[PDB]
C-alpha cells in the first residue's frame, strides 16, 4: 500500500455526466 | 479540425 | 419493373407503443398494417416477428387465429453434437432464409378467417389490428436505468433503438424488408418532461387528462423500409439549429454545450450535398440524437440519427472534434440515398452505401483538402487488399450464396462477418471512385440527382409498388443511366472488380537501355492465390523526367511481358534548369545521386490510382529519396517512406529528415516519416556518431533555444503542432540502441517534457496529448530478464522502469481526483500497465483490469480493460480468464460492448486451430457452440463475432482436439 | 563497361565529341571522375587518330 497506491476506481451511477464535462470550464 | 493542406502553394490555382 | 415478392402490398402502417415502462423495461403496444392484396385468394398473410408475443390478432375486427415459428432462435437441435461450423453456418443461412423479409415465407403466419376470404379474392383495402407486449425485448431497444434511485425523466434515464439493419422487428410486428414501401404514422404516449423521437416530423402533441404523460404523434411524408424507422425515448433537451430551422438537436441535460458544437458544423456538411446535387434534402425535418452506451457511435434512420455521448466534445477539446464531425457526415449522406431510396433488393445495398460513401468522401476531400482525401483513399486500397489475402475475397451484389471460400454465407447482411459487411461497403465506395476516374464526376451527379429525383416523384404518389418502383434502385438502371449521361457503360468496371471479387498485386523490375534511350517495365501478377485475380487491362505509370513530368499508360497484356517507353533529353542534367513537378510549381533538384546513363529522376506506377490496385515496383535508393523530396503526392510520398523502411542508407534517413524540416509538408506524411526515421536509426545501430535521431528536432521546434530540456509551452492552435509533437517521444522511445535498448538519456528528455508541460498557454486541452506521452513511457520501457526464472518484485524492478511505473501511478491517482474528458489518460495507464505487467518488472494481474471492465467505470476505460484481459489469457493460456470473457458476453449491459469483447477476442485468440493447446475441453467447445446457437440471435452481430472466435479456434473444419 | 583514365582536358574534348557522335545519343557511359570515365568500345581507335587533331 506505501508504495506506488493507486485510488480504487469507483463506479458511477451516471458516468457520462462526470467525464463528459471538463474539469475546468 | 481543419484542412490543414497549403493548397495555395502546391498549385497557383 | 418492380413486382413485390409479398402478394400483399403494405400501403401504409401505424406503429403504435403506449404506457412504456422503464422500470419493468417492458414495451406494450398495438400496430394496425393496411395492406392491398395484388392477387385473388392472398388467404395466409406472413409477417415479420422475432421474440414478439400477441394477445390477439384481428384482420377486418375478426380474430384470426395466428402460429409462430422462429428457426433462428434454435439454429442447431440439442440432440445434434456436430462441431464444424460449416455445418452451423448451412443452417443458420436456412433459419435466416426463413425469417428473411424478402423471402415469401414469414416467421409469423396469420390463417385469414373463412368468412374473410370472399373479401381477399375481390383486391380491396384489408387491415390488420395486432395489440403486442414484451416483457424484456432483445434487440429491438436498448433501456439505460442509473443507479441513483429518482424519477426516471429527473435520473436522465434514456431509451434508444439498438441493433443494425433489420432489428425493427423485435420491438414491434413489421413487414421488414427494404423492398416493401408505406407511409408512417407514429404515435408515442410518453412522459411529459421526456420528448420522444421519432423518424419524420411530428404532426401534433396532444396531453393526457391524467398530464404526467402526453402523446407524440410523427408522420414520414417519405414511404422508407421499416429498418430505417426507429424509436427513441428521453428526456432530451431540445435545440434548433440557428442556420437551418429543420434541423433539430436532442442530447442527454447538461450535455448542450457539447452538442452545439458537435453540431456547428453540420450545417457545413449539408450545404456541401446540397451544392453537389440539386435535388434539397427529402425530409421536412431532421432530428439528431446523442446517448450513452449507443450501440453504434454513428447510426443513419429516416429524418432521424443516433450518435454515442462519447461524440458530444467541448469546443476547447480537440481530435474527437474531426471524428465527430465526419460521423455526422457520413450518416447524413447515408440519410441523403440510402434511407432516401429503399434497396430492390438484398442483392443491390452495396451501389446505395457505395453512393453515400463517395459523396461523404468528396465532403471530405473539400473540407479536409485533397491531400487527405487521397491518403484515405490510399487506407481504403489497403484495407480491401490485405483482407482478401487474409480470408477468402470481398464479393459486393450477392447474387445466388455464391462466393463459398468465406465460411459465413453471404445471403444475409446478419450472416455475413460485421468486419466483411464494413470491408463490402468501403469497397463500393472505392469502385465510385474507380468510376468518377473512368467519367466525368459532373456526368456522376448527374445521374445522382436523377435517383433522387425519381424517389421524390415516388413520395409525392401513393401508387403501390408503381410509382413507388421509381424510388427503389437497381444495379441495372444504375449502369443504365451511367451508359445514358456519358454514353459509356459502367458494366465492364463492375464485371472486372465486383463481379470477380479479386484483388491485383503487380511486381515491376525496370531494364535500362542506354543505347536505345528507352525504359523497359516488366509486370508480374501473383493471380494464383484464390482472393487475386489477373488484370489484362492497361496501367498508367509515370515516370519523372528531367525535361519534365510525363504520363504513360501501357496494357499490362499476358503475351507481352515487357512494356517501353522512350526517355526524355538529359540535357539539363548538362546544364543546370527548373526541373517542372507534377504539381504546377518546380524546384531545382540535385541530380548527384542519380545516374548519369538514366535521365528519369524516379518511376511511379499508378499515382492517381484511377483503378484500385497493389504495387511491388523495385526502384533504385536514391530515386526513392528523390521521389520522397520532390513528391506533390502524398500517396507516393507514403509508398517512397516505405521504401526506405527497406533501404537503411544514410541518404534515405536524410531523406525523412528533410521532409520533416521541411515546410508547406503533409503532417501524417511527416509522423510516418518519424517511425520510419526510428526504424532505419534501428537498422544502421553503430554506424551514428550523431545524437539521437529526432531528440534534436524535439528540442529545435517543440522545445527552447537556450535550452534543451526546457520545453516551450504547447499551442494547439495551429492543429498541425499537435501531431508533430505526439509523434517524435514515440518514435524517440522506438528508436533504440546496439543493444536494442530505448537509451536512459532519451527516457530521461521524454521525462522531463512531462516535467516541464505548460496548460496556461495551450487554448485547447493538453489531455489527448498527456496520453500520447503515457503510450511513449511505455513503449520506451524494454522487458527485464529474469534469472532462474526469478519471480517480478519491487526490490528487483528495474530504477528507470520505476521512475515510469511512478509516473504512470501519479498520472492514474491525478485521473482519479480530476478526469480526462474521454478518459485518454485512464485508458493509455491500463495500456502502459499491461506492457509493465507483461514485462518482467510487475507482476500481472488479471483483476486490476477486469474491475476497470465493470460497467460502473466509463464505457471508454472498460474497452481498453477487456483488451488487456484477452491479452492475459493469450499470454497465460487461461481458461478461466476466457471463461470471465464469455460469462461477460452472455450477460453484458451493453450490447456494443458485448459484440467488442468477441471481436477482440478473435483478433487476439487463446489458441489458434493448428496449435494444440490444453483449453482444448469437449465442454468448451460445446459452451461456444451454444453461445453462437443461442443468446447472440437477437443482436445479429454478437453471432457473427462468436462465428469468427469459433473460426479462429477451431474453424470450419471439426475441431482436431474434440474427444 | 570499358574503364579509361584520361586527362581532365582530354574528357572535355570527349564530351564534345560524345555530343558529336551520332551513332549513339551519348558516347560516354559513366563518369565517375574526370580521371576515370566509361567509354563505349567503338571511337577508342578514332581517338588516337585524332590525338593529331587534339
Amino acid at each position: 500500500v506505501s508504495t506506488f497506491p493507486l485510488i480504487a476506481a469507483r463506479p458511477f451511477t451516471i458516468p457520462y455526466l462526470t467525464a463528459l464535462l471538463p474539469s475546468e470550464l | 479540425p481543419w484542412n490543414l493542406s497549403n493548397d495555395e502553394y502546391y498549385y497557383p490555382k | 419493373g418492380f413486382e413485390s415478392p409479398r402478394p400483399y402490398k403494405l400501403t401504409h402502417q401505424v406503429v403504435c407503443i403506449n404506457n412504456i415502462n422503464f422500470q419493468r423495461k417492458s414495451v406494450v403496444g398495438f400496430v394496425e398494417l393496411t395492406i392491398f392484396p395484388t392477387v385473388a385468394n392472398l388467404n395466409r398473410i406472413k409477417l415479420n416477428s422475432k421474440q414478439c408475443r400477441i394477445y390477439r390478432v384481428r384482420i377486418n375486427d375478426l380474430e384470426a387465429a395466428f402460429i409462430y415459428n422462429d428457426p433462428t432462435l434454435e439454429v442447431c437441435h440439442s440432440e445434434s453434437k456436430q462441431r464444424n461450423l460449416n455445418y452451423f453456418s448451412n443452417a443458420y443461412a436456412a433459419a435466416v432464409s426463413a425469417v428473411d423479409p424478402d423471402a415469401g415465407n414469414g416467421e409469423l403466419c396469420i390463417k385469414v378467417p373463412s368468412e374473410l376470404w370472399k373479401h381477399v379474392d375481390e383486391l380491396k383495402v384489408l387491415k390488420i389490428h395486432i395489440n403486442f407486449s414484451l416483457d424484456q425485448p432483445k434487440g429491438g431497444l436498448h433501456f439505460v436505468v442509473p443507479s441513483v434511485e429518482g424519477s426516471m425523466a429527473e435520473r436522465g434515464a434514456h431509451v434508444f433503438s439498438c441493433g443494425y439493419q433489420n432489428s425493427t422487428r423485435f420491438w414491434f410486428p413489421c413487414v421488414d424488408s427494404y423492398s416493401e414501401l408505406c407511409t408512417w404514422k407514429l404515435e408515442f404516449t410518453v412522459d411529459a418532461a421526456m420528448v420522444a423521437v421519432s423518424n419524420g416530423d411530428l404532426v401534433e402533441t396532444v396531453y393526457t387528462h391524467d398530464m404526467r404523460k402526453k402523446t407524440f404523434h410523427y408522420m414520414l411524408t417519405i414511404p422508407t423500409a421499416a429498418s430505417n424507422i426507429s424509436l427513441a425515448i428521453g428526456p432530451f433537451e431540445i435545440l434548433v439549429d440557428p442556420y437551418m430551422h429543420e434541423v433539430t438537436h436532442f442530447c442527454l441535460p447538461q450535455l448542450l454545450p457539447l452538442l452545439k458544437h458537435t453540431t456547428s458544423y453540420l450545417h457545413e456538411v449539408f450545404e456541401f450535398y446540397e451544392e453537389i446535387l440539386t435535388c434539397r434534402y427529402p425530409y421536412s425535418c431532421f432530428k439528431t440524437v446523442f446517448i450513452d452506451e449507443a450501440y453504434v457511435e454513428v447510426a443513419a434512420y429516416a429524418s432521424m440519427s443516433i450518435f454515442s455521448t462519447n461524440l458530444l466534445h467541448s469546443a476547447m477539446i480537440i481530435d474527437e472534434t474531426p471524428l465527430t464531425r465526419r460521423c455526422l457526415a457520413q450518416s447524413l449522406a447515408q440519410q441523403f440515398f440510402g434511407c432516401f431510396i429503399s434497396r430492390m433488393s438484398w442483392s443491390d445495398e452495396w451501389v446505395l452505401k457505395g453512393i453515400s460513401g463517395y459523396i461523404y468522401g468528396l465532403w471530405m476531400k473539400k473540407t479536409f483538402g485533397v491531400n487527405e482525401y487521397r491518403h484515405w483513399i490510399k487506407e481504403e486500397l489497403d484495407k480491401i487488399v490485405a483482407y482478401e489475402l487474409k480470408t477468402g475475397g470481398v464479393l459486393l451484389h450477392p447474387i445466388f450464396n455464391p462466393a463459398s471460400h468465406l465460411h459465413f454465407s453471404i445471403k444475409h447482411p446478419h450472416t455475413l462477418s460485421w468486419e466483411y459487411y464494413s470491408m463490402f461497403q468501403c469497397k463500393a465506395h472505392l469502385v465510385m471512385r474507380l468510376i468518377e476516374n473512368r467519367i466525368s464526376m459532373e456526368f456522376m451527379l448527374q445521374v445522382f440527382n436523377k435517383l433522387l429525383s425519381l424517389a421524390s416523384t415516388a413520395s409525392s404518389q401513393k401508387f403501390q409498388s408503381h410509382m413507388w418502383s421509381q424510388m427503389l434502385v437497381s444495379t441495372s438502371g444504375f449502369l443504365k443511366s451511367i451508359s445514358n449521361v456519358s454514353g459509356k457503360d459502367i458494366q465492364p468496371l463492375i464485371k472486372q472488380w465486383v463481379d470477380q471479387s479479386g484483388v491485383v498485386k503487380f511486381y515491376g523490375s525496370f531494364a535500362f537501355n542506354r543505347k536505345r534511350n528507352v525504359l523497359e517495365l516488366e509486370i508480374k501478377q501473383d493471380y494464383t492465390s484464390p482472393g487475386t485475380q489477373k488484370y489484362v487491362g492497361p496501367l498508367k505509370v509515370t515516370v519523372q523526367e528531367l525535361d519534365g513530368s510525363f504520363n504513360h499508360t501501357l496494357q499490362i497484356e499476358e503475351n507481352s511481358l515487357k512494356h517501353d517507353i522512350p526517355c526524355h533529353s538529359k540535357s539539363r542534367r548538362n546544364k543546370k534548369k527548373k526541373i517542372p513537378l507534377m504539381n504546377g510549381e518546380e524546384v531545382d533538384m540535385d541530380l548527384s545521386a542519380m545516374d548519369a546513363d538514366s535521365p528519369l529522376l524516379w518511376i511511379r506506377i499508378d499515382p492517381d490510382m484511377s483503378v484500385l490496385r497493389k504495387v511491388e515496383f523495385e526502384q533504385a535508393d536514391f530515386m526513392w529519396q528523390y521521389q520522397l523530396r520532390y513528391e506533390r503526392d502524398v500517396v507516393a510520398q507514403q509508398e517512397s517512406i516505405l521504401a526506405l523502411e527497406k533501404f537503411p542508407t544514410p541518404a534515405s534517413r536524410l531523406a525523412l529528415t528533410d521532409i520533416l524540416e521541411q515546410e508547406q509538408c503533409f503532417y501524417r506524411v511527416r509522423m510516418s516519416a518519424c517511425f520510419c526515421l526510428a526504424k532505419i536509426a534501428n537498422s544502421m545501430v553503430s554506424t551514428w556518431t550523431g545524437p539521437p535521431a529526432m531528440k534534436s528536432l524535439f528540442t529545435r521546434m517543440f522545445c527552447c533555444k537556450s535550452c534543451p530540456n526546457i520545453v516551450k509551452t504547447n499551442n494547439f492552435m495551429s492543429f498541425q503542432s499537435y501531431f508533430l509533437q505526439k509523434t517524435m517521444p514515440v518514435a524517440m522511445a522506438l528508436l533504440r540502441d546496439v543493444h536494442n535498448l530505448c537509451p536512459k538519456e532519451v527516457l530521461t528528455f521524454i521525462l522531463d517534457l512531462i516535467k516541464y508541460n505548460d496548460n496556461r498557454k495551450n487554448k485547447f486541452s493538453d489531455n489527448y496529448y498527456r496520453a500520447e506521452m503515457i503510450d511513449a513511457l511505455a513503449n520506451s520501457v524494454t522487458p527485464a530478464v529474469s534469472v532462474n526464472n526469478e519471480v517480478r518484485t519491487l526490490d528487483n524492478l528495474n530504477p528507470d522502469v520505476r521512475l515510469i511505473l511512478e509516473e504512470i501511478t501519479r498520472f492514474l491517482n491525478m485521473e482519479k481526483l480530476l478526469p480526462s474528458y474521454r478518459h485518454t489518460i485512464t485508458v493509455s495507464c491500463l495500456r502502459a500497465i499491461r506492457v509493465l505487467q507483461k514485462n518482467g518488472h510487475v507482476p500481472s494481474d488479471p483483476a486490476l483490469f477486469k474491475s476497470y471492465a465493470e460497467y460502473g467505470h466509463f464505457v471508454d476505460i472498460r474497452i481498453a480493460a477487456l483488451e488487456a484481459v484477452v491479452d492475459y489469457t493469450k499470454v497465460d493460456r487461461s481458461y478461466e480468464e476466457l471463461q470471465w470473457l464469455l460469462n461477460m458476453i452472455q450477460n453484458d449491459p451493453v450490447p456494443y460492448v458485448r459484440h467488442k469483447i468477441l471481436n477482440m477476442l478473435t483478433k487476439n485468440p487463446p489458441f489458434t486451430k493448428n496449435m494444440e493447446s490444453p483449453l482444448c475441453n469437449e465442454a468448451l467447445v460445446d459452451q461456444l457452440w451454444k453461445l453462437m446457437n443461442s443468446g447472440t440471435s437477437h443482436d445479429w452481430r454478437l453471432r457473427c463475432g462468436a462465428v469468427d472466435l469459433y473460426f479462429t479456434l477451431f474453424g470450419l473444419s471439426r475441431p482436431s482436439c474434440l474427444p | 563497361g570499358v574503364l579509361i583514365e584520361c586527362d581532365p582536358a582530354m574528357k572535355q574534348f570527349l564530351l564534345y565529341l560524345d555530343e558529336s557522335n551520332a551513332l549513339g545519343k551519348k558516347f560516354i557511359i559513366q563518369d565517375i571522375d574526370d580521371t576515370h570515365v566509361f567509354v563505349i568500345a567503338e571511337l577508342v581507335n578514332v581517338l588516337q587518330e585524332r590525338v593529331g587533331e587534339l
